[PDB]
RNA sequence: CGAUGUCGGCUCAUCACAUCCUGGGGCUGAAGUAGGUCCCAAGGGUAUGGCUGUUCGCCAUUUAAAGUGGUACGCGAGCUGGGUUUAGAACGUCGUGAGACAGUUCGGUCCCUAUCUGCCGUGGGCGCUGGAGAACUGAGGGGGGCUGCUCCUAGUACGAGAGGACCGGAGUGGACGCAUCACUGGUGUUCGGGUUGUCAUGCCAAUGGCACUGCCCGGUAGCUAAAUGCGGAAGAGAUAAGUGCUGAAAGCAUCUAAGCACGAAACUUGCCCCGAGAUGAGUUCUCCCUGACCCUUUAAGGGUCCUGAAGGAACGUUGAAGACGACGACGUUGAUAGGCCGGGUGUGUAAGCGCAGCGAUGCGUUGAGCUAACCGGUACUAAUGAACCGUGAGGCUUAACCU
RNA sequence: AAUUCCUUGUCGGGUAAGUUCCGACCUGCACGAAUGGCGUAAUGAUGGCCAGGCUGUCUCCACCCGAGACUCAGUGAAAU
RNA sequence: ACACAGGUGGUCAGGUAGAGAAUACCAAGGCGCUUGAGAGAACUCGGGUGAAGGAACUAGGCAAAAUGGUGCCGUAACUUC
RNA sequence: AGGACCGAACCGACUAAUGUCGAAAAAUUAGCGGAUGACUUGUGGCUGGGGGUGAAAGGCCAAUCAAACCGGGAGAUAGCU
């Protein structure tokens, strides 16, 4: 493709 | 969980079901034989045979009941003028279902439903 | 002692003169006809096989018909079996009526409970429903957690999940015999018994005193 | 079927007007109080010179429920509201000297004989 | 949600071991017309149990 | 079921008078204070009737000292000694549950005199 | 570190025992009641609220009790997201400042259609050695197991009194479970009625559509709880801690070494359910099939013809059975379903007509009409003759009996 | 106190019970006067707290109506 | 990117009820949304109703329920009037 | 009269649910705010990358923003995988 969506943010292991 | 319950829902709501069976009752009275699906025919028995039982007795209140239930004056006349007198001696069972293969477009079980006088 | 095979003939009440109303299940218990007597010498245990009711001589098969003709009884709507209790003896072709329960005070009734089909965990196991609101996402009647974590790493056997409910053998114990009416072939027992109207019941004297 | 947070009217003249069930007494996890049942109450509304004060925590016996009592013959006696008679917190022994509205035979016991005598009906 | 290993031809065919169609066990011959038909279904010419019922 | 009908007929009482919802009715029922068997009257409007043969019942709504009371009597129950119609009411519903949210002048039924 | 989701809550748990209650016991500074302490015991049970994001804790009111822990201080491909963990903003504080704060404050996207294991259910195949229809046995497995109060014993034992038993009975509850729908109710868009707006059926009248079932009022069947019946046991066995009897070693003593007893909700049973794939595939009863040829390495062989049984399957009408399978009932020699007939039930005095009224409307006909799933009947309709599968006497060895 | 760590300060009110709220005190860790102080009617999809009504939010779920889910026919993916 | 529940300026705009271009039902006119057929499990979605209770839920009344029109009467503290 | 009030169009986007390989790379449904103004909208124009514009969020500048995109230096460099 030409558009790759940003992956969903990870769980904030903070 | 459906125990001792009658009435096919037929994947419709109540108003659509009622209108569809009103139309189908009119069509069966008009043509004396119609090809529909088998569940629809089985469910249409319980709509058309009470109408013929009503038409057996010809009063104004019965004409008006038949009209409230069919909404067609031609149908209300064919009942009470032809079908009532024709089935005056039948003790129920004025229709007959004959299974006829399957529908092409969706493989639905098909059935003819007719009035048991149509031998002409 | 042995029991009888009846049919659940619906429910009703008996009004008593002292004012009480007793909810009774009505069980028609026709004559149970002994089709076979089992003994230690041949079968290894002592029991009687009984039949009751009537079948059609087109739905009774040749093996069933021969098994009934050996007994000399007419075909019933099935066969049941009752273990003998060391003190009683029955002969093949003997009729046992509801008069067996004339002196019995309490009975156990075995039926096949009404079938609920595939039931969820709320209905089948009295699982508590989760929140209806307050953010809940598609998880209102769902079972919740079914295990722990890596340490078991599995679901335990006998986990209460959704599945077939009812349609199984249930026994209700210690029901008061309200009335034995021998001419009408009737047993009135206090309370509800398992199953729907018209289902086979097995009524025997209460096993707990 | 009285549970916690259920508001009851007061069927005696102890001074309370509205009370709230804060505990259904007798048994762990017990959910409801029928007629002959003792509950813990707080007084949410009282009359100025009554025998009890607003905010008092004490006991009460249910005497009328909207749910009603069922009789051994299957009959039911329902009321248009839930009422209770206030009792002293240590000995039950109703606090008031009058009792308004009817009661039921379910209250005919040894401890509520005062109530069954003071009641104007049943 | 998704497999960790791809299943095999063996597992695939074992799952499809229940997908096989069942042919109609037998066809009925009409009393009058002698035509083949399903039990309790009219024939292609409109007979059922030996009588012309549709006349299509 | 014929069996259950036969068991219920032999228990149904025959003295049951005719009454309708809206009728004011006095029901005399048996009360027991231990040894003595007393007869107690409950007079009020019939707000509901359930006709089920032996399982027939009727709800009578009285207004006792303050509180309003309803009593569902089982018609064929032996505790109900007598049922008498003191007044015939002219409602046109089968159930008079709207009488629950009515009091005094708004809760009165016109007489039938049919 | 080419990601192992992090508090608390919810849901659902499961195990341990260092036991909170209930059970058993020893000692007591144990009179009784009630305790303290220790031993045995894990079968079951083991609050609801106010506050706080809370865990915790404080408090209120219960309870027999409100156990302690493990399980990624269980559980986010089960939920939440108040807290903690982004980006906005502000306060205090620190810094010249950008900014910072186990300081606070307001706000702030929680994905996954399950392949495998597992688990809950439910089928198909084959096997079980001729086939088939039933009924079982029971290895084995699971469920269940909680407890209050009142009364009698008896106000007795005990005690100066106050108070107040054990043991053993009876009743009635709470929580939990199973079943059920007779009752009390909920629901009941498939029954009846009222009514608003509008459109239509030519119009009046009467109806129908739509407006969330337009809004409502009732309500049959079914389903159901809050309704109602029932349950936990008793008993037995073997024991734990403990108590012993007899009894030496060790002339005594000693519960133990020989021997013999008692002893708990734990264990094994007893109660309920599943259960012969229990491949160790079991038992009993019944039913069915006893025809010929050819060929080859004459093999528990293959082939042809004739024969197709018991039974099953399929198909149809269906079910208080059911996701589908399955399971149950029927298929004309029939009540399986629909219709119909009668009733019941529900609603509630239809329409038309007549009368009164100026009219709205009322009255009579009239408890009328209509009435789902209910009950009892009834072959009117639909369940067709058939066809299909399944065979034709069932291996070898040995033993035991009549030849 | 949008500021207070200790701290859920103390006292009062509200509740049966109030780490929140409101009032007051002042021992202000670490307020403060245009990086404004204090008050303030009206206003606010603003923050907190309380009450009446109302209720399936809950005790504690039940039933029903539809759309899926399930079966049949047709077409026919995806992450991995 | 699609025969895609999105976006896209202007003009015309009938009847009954209504204040109305809201809303309901209609006209003219145009459509039934390019898979159907069954069944009537869990569970999910979108709704309806609910005994007794009534915020006990929860972080929090979130969601839901409720209120709702016109005319008239009447309306407190506080206020920058 | 009014950056007046209630409320459609219109402009928004506070809450919840759904959806989250969506009908949709930001929606739908039910509610919600403004709705004569510091309003909204059409057409055309102008401002440009350390630049613009910003009722200020480091917001926006073609689904891209703590320095757009395209091409080139360019096979930057990479003690790292
Ligand atoms: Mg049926
Ligand atoms: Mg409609
Ligand atoms: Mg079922
Ligand atoms: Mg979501
Ligand atoms: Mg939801
Ligand atoms: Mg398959
Ligand atoms: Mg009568
Ligand atoms: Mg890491
Ligand atoms: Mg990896
Ligand atoms: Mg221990
Ligand atoms: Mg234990
Ligand atoms: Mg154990
Ligand atoms: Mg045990
Ligand atoms: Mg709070
Ligand atoms: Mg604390
Ligand atoms: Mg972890
Ligand atoms: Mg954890
Ligand atoms: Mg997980
Ligand atoms: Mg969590
Ligand atoms: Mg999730
Ligand atoms: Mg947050
Ligand atoms: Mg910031
Ligand atoms: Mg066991
Ligand atoms: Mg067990
Ligand atoms: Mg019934
Ligand atoms: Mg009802
Ligand atoms: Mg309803
Ligand atoms: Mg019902
Ligand atoms: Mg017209
Ligand atoms: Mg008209
Ligand atoms: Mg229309
Ligand atoms: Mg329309
Ligand atoms: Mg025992
Ligand atoms: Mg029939
Ligand atoms: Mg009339
Ligand atoms: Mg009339
Ligand atoms: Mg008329
Ligand atoms: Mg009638
Ligand atoms: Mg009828
Ligand atoms: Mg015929
Ligand atoms: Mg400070
Ligand atoms: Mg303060
Ligand atoms: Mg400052
Ligand atoms: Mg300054
Ligand atoms: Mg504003
Ligand atoms: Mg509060
Ligand atoms: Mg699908
Ligand atoms: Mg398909
Ligand atoms: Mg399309
Ligand atoms: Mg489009
Ligand atoms: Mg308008
Ligand atoms: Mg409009
Ligand atoms: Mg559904
Ligand atoms: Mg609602
Ligand atoms: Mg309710
Ligand atoms: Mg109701
Ligand atoms: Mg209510
Ligand atoms: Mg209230
Ligand atoms: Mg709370
Ligand atoms: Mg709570
Ligand atoms: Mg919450
Ligand atoms: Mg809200
Ligand atoms: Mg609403
Ligand atoms: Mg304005
Ligand atoms: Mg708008
Ligand atoms: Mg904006
Ligand atoms: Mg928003
Ligand atoms: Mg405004
Ligand atoms: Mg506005
Ligand atoms: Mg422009
Ligand atoms: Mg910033
Ligand atoms: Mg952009
Ligand atoms: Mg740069
Ligand atoms: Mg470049
Ligand atoms: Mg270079
Ligand atoms: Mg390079």
């Amino acid at each position: 493709p030409v558009y790759i969506p940003r992956p969903r943010p990870p769980h904030p292991r903070l | 969980m459906r125990h001792r319950k009658s009435g096919r829902q037929l994947n419709r709501n109540s108003s659509h079901r009622q209108a569809m069976f009103r139309n189908m009752a009119g069509s069966l009275v008009r043509h004396e034989i119609i090809k529909t699906t088998l569940p629809k025919a089985k469910e249409l028995r319980r709509v058309v045979e009470p109408l013929i039982t009503l038409a057996k007795t010809d009063s104004v209140a019965n004409r008006r009941l038949a009209f409230a239930r069919t909404r067609d004056n031609e149908i209300v006349a064919k009942l009470f003028n032809e079908l009532g007198p024709r089935f005056a001696s039948r003790a129920g069972g004025y229709t007959r279902i004959l299974k006829c293969g399957f529908r092409a477009g969706d493989n639905a079980p098909m059935a003819y439903i007719e009035l048991v006088d149509r031998s002409e | 002692m042995i029991g009888l095979v009846g049919k659940k003939v619906g429910m009703t009440r008996i009004f008593t003169e002292d004012g009480v109303s007793i909810p009774v299940t009505v069980i028609e218990v026709e004559a149970n006809r002994v089709t076979q007597v089992k003994d230690l010498a041949n079968d290894g245990y002592r029991a009687i096989q009984v039949t009751t009711g009537a079948k059609k001589a087109n739905r009774v098969t040749k093996p069933e018909a021969g098994h009934f003709a050996k007994a000399g009884v007419e075909a019933g709507r099935g066969l049941w079996e009752f273990r003998l209790a060391e003190g009683e003896e029955f002969t093949v072709g003997q009729s046992i009526s509801v008069e067996l329960f004339a002196d019995v005070k309490k009975v156990d009734v075995t039926g096949t409970s009404k079938g609920k089909g595939f039931a969820g965990t709320v209905k089948r196991w009295n699982f508590r429903t989760q929140d209806a609101t307050h953010g809940n996402s598609l998880s209102h009647r769902v079972p919740g957690s079914i295990g722990q974590n890596q340490t078991p790493g599995k679901v335990f056997k006998g986990k209460k999940m959704a599945g077939q409910m009812g349609n199984e053998r249930v026994t209700v114990q210690s029901l008061d015999v309200v009335r034995v009416d021998a001419e009408r072939n009737l047993l009135l027992v206090k309370g509800a018994v398992p199953g729907a109207t018209g289902s086979d019941l097995i009524v025997k004297p209460a096993v707990k005193a | 079927m009285i549970q916690e947070q259920t508001m009851l009217n007061v069927a005696d003249n102890s001074g309370a007007r509205r009370v709230m069930c804060i505990k259904v007494l007798g048994g762990s996890h017990r959910r409801y109080a029928g007629v002959g049942d003792i509950i813990k109450i707080t007084i949410k509304e009282a009359i100025p010179r009554g025998k009890v004060k607003k905010g008092d925590v004490l006991k009460a016996v249910v005497v009328r429920t909207k749910k009603g009592v069922r009789r051994p013959d299957g009959s039911v006696i329902r009321f248009d509201g839930n009422a209770c008679v206030l009792l002293n917190n240590n000995s039950e022994q109703p606090i008031g000297t009058r009792i308004f509205g009817p009661v039921t035979r379910e209250l005919r016991s040894e401890k509520f004989m005062k109530i069954i005598s003071l009641a104007p009906e049943v | 949600a998704v497999q960790q290993n791809k299943p095999t031809r063996s597992k695939r065919g074992m799952r499809r071991s229940h997908d096989a169609l069942t042919a109609v066990t037998s066809l009925s011959v009409d009393k009058t017309s002698g035509e083949k038909h399903l039990r309790h279904h009219i024939t292609a010419d409109g007979y059922y149990r030996g009588r012309k019922v549709i006349a299509k | 079921s014929n069996i259950i009908k036969q068991l219920e007929q032999e228990q149904m009482k025959q003295d049951v008078p005719s009454f309708r919802p809206g009728d004011t009715v006095e029901v005399k029922v048996w009360v027991v204070e231990g040894s003595k068997k007393r007869l107690q009257a409950f007079e009020g409007v019939v707000i509901a009737i359930r006709n089920r043969g032996l399982h027939s019942a009727f709800t009578v709504r009285k207004i006792s000292n303050g509180e309003g009371v309803e009593r569902v009597f089982q018609t064929h129950s032996p505790v109900v000694d007598s049922i008498s119609v003191k007044r015939r009411g002219a409602v046109r519903k089968a159930k008079l549950y709207y009488l629950r949210e009515r009091t005094g002048k708004a809760a009165r039924i016109k007489e039938r005199l049919n």
